[PDB]
């Protein structure tokens, strides 16, 4: 069923498993038109399905192109998230397929249910955690392969860079959804945390910077201190 | 005008015939019901004094048999048998008449009601559903499971209603995920009225079936495929006019005919406000939206 604390070494055993986050899916601007009404412009958008266990992330690029002449596109949005989803599992081998799939919000679960109607073995779960996925697009380079994309495109990532050579998988997944609330909560001071010492750099085929264990425990509590202090800016507490 | 003669009624029960029911006393001197219409199906149906477990009844068209009751102590029911001694039957029809040992079929002459729960419903497509071919009859009971529900355990007791299934590849091209999901037309016209019923009358004679045998056995199953084939129809965008019209007449007397105090349990929130206020067919059940919103408010 649904995904939440109590069962939560699950995403780390030897299942394979996706999370599917399709927040940034459909993605707009509101603007005024000369004669004073609102209107929306598509941006593009992207697909975020994770596997925790082993940090590859499949992004899949939304071009506004797909949603030229469609209607309701908020609905849309969400079967061409499971069409892509669908898509992205038909492309794997058998023995790479996930047996789950959890996706992070309880509306893509009949679309993606009905996309997956040829793979009756595979779960389709909800969860019950608020898990920080919205964020990816506070990663800079995630950020900037969507922006640039003139097509539909599928880039593969590692979120977790070379963590798993030190840690093990349910401590990167803390790590990576720590930064990710972060960067949610308050984007400008995460950023100026991860990057203020510029002696540690981003090495070209990573995401996040090349800190030492040490340096991660220091980066870590910054962060915890930073949800801290906005949740007390928040509530005046 | 048929008649439904009994052996005796030995143990007390509440006896249905359609929409109308009587009481018998335990030996009372009850020989059956007579003056029953010609040209409809009909459900005899029984509820024990002692033991309210148990609704249990039978379907049967008088134009394909002579058929009596007779008590089994043994099995513990009234059950109905075929007399193939056209001869005798009579007489002992004719005997029981003359002794007035028998009731009316209670019909008021101004009303059409069981002729619109029952106007699509034919004994030959209940014989499919309710399989016992040895009988020309049809057995039904409150615990009876339907197929779709054994799927989800005796297969020779079951209920074979159609089964519908909104996420399954029946339902759902390969390719119109979205467009099938959120308009069911092609799953109601290609598949299930082209395909399977072959023309509206036969949906409509199993749907009107599953609602009789809601209502006269609460048999849940029975709920279930009647508001699955309700919503089918509410949750197409292309239905023929006349099957939109005609669906709203069956639907209004089906209500009409629902005692006031089942709704909570053979009502489905659910699909009834999708059906009337959020589905493509919301503005084209006139009489049944105006009934319901009068007469089960609360649901709504
Ligand atoms: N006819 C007939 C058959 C016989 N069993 C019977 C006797 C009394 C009452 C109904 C039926």
């Amino acid at each position: 069923g649904a995904m939440n604390s109590s069962n939560y070494a699950e995403l780390f055993n030897n299942d394979i498993k996706l999370f599917v986050d399709d927040t940034n899916v459909y993605r707009v601007t509101v603007h005024k038109t000369f004669e004073g009404n609102v209107a929306t412009k598509a941006i593009n958008g992207c697909i975020f399905t994770l596997n925790p266990k082993t940090g590859h992330l499949f992004l899949k690029i939304i071009h506004t192109s797909v949603w030229a002449g469609q209607k309701r596109l908020s609905q849309l949005a969400k079967w061409k998230t499971a069409e892509e989803v669908s898509a992205l599992v038909r492309s794997l081998p058998k023995e790479e397929q996930p047996k789950q799939i959890i996706v992070t919000r309880k509306a893509m679960l009949d679309p993606l249910e009905v996309h997956m109607l040829d793979f009756p073995n595979i779960a389709i779960r909800p969860t019950e955690l608020r898990l920080p996925f919205s964020a990816a697009m506070s990663i800079d380079k995630l950020s900037d392969v969507v922006m640039k994309a003139t097509e539909p495109q599928m880039v593969l990532f590692n979120i977790y860079d070379d963590w798993l050579d030190r840690i093990s998988s349910y401590t990167a997944f803390s790590r990576l959804t720590l930064l990710l609330r972060a960067l949610k909560t308050n984007e400008e001071s995460a950023k100026m945390i991860l990057l203020s010492d510029p002696t540690i750099t981003i090495k070209s085929y990573h995401l996040w910077p090349s800190f030492t264990d040490e340096q991660w425990i220091t980066i870590e509590s910054q962060m915890r201190d930073l949800i801290l202090t906005e949740y007390g800016r928040k509530y005046n507490v | 005008m048929n008649t439904v003669p009994f052996t005796s009624a030995p143990i007390e029960v509440t006896i249905g015939i359609d929409q109308y029911s009587f009481n018998v006393k335990e030996n009372q001197p009850f020989h059956g019901i007579k003056d029953i219409p010609i040209g409809h199906v009909h459900v005899i149906h029984f509820q024990h004094a002692d033991n309210s477990s148990m609704r249990y009844g039978y379907w049967f068209d008088c134009r394909m048999g002579n058929f009596y009751i007779q008590y089994d102590p043994k099995d513990g029911l009234y059950k109905m048998m075929e007399e193939r001694d056209g001869a005798k039957f009579e007489n002992i029809v004719h005997n029981f008449k003359e002794r007035q040992m028998m009731v009316s079929y209670p019909k008021i002459d101004e009303d059409d009601t069981w002729y619109n729960l029952t106007e699509f419903v034919q004994m030959d497509k209940i014989r499919k559903i309710v399989r016992k071919d040895e009988n020309q009859f049809s057995y039904v009971d409150s615990s009876m499971t339907t197929v779709q529900e054994n799927e989800l355990s005796d297969p020779a007791h079951s209920l074979n209603y159609t089964v519908i299934n909104f996420k399954s590849r029946e339902a759902i091209r390969p390719g119109h995920e979205m467009e099938d999901f959120l308009d069911k037309s092609y799953y109601l016209n290609t598949v299930m009225l082209q395909g399977i019923f072959k023309n509206s009358s036969n949906y409509f004679g199993e749907l009107q079936f599953a609602f009789l045998n809601a209502m006269f056995f609460g048999n849940y199953g029975s709920s279930l495929q009647w508001h699955a084939m309700i919503e089918l129809i509410c949750s197409s965008a292309t239905v023929p006019k006349h099957m939109l019209d005609k669906l709203d007449e069956i639907l209004y007397y089906q209500i009409k005919t629902l005692p006031e105090q089942y709704s909570d349990i053979l009502l489905n929130e659910r699909v009834w406000n999708i059906c009337l206020y959020s589905s493509f067919q919301k503005n084209s059940l006139h009489n049944t939206e105006k009934i319901m919103e009068n007469k089960y408010p609360e649901l709504l």
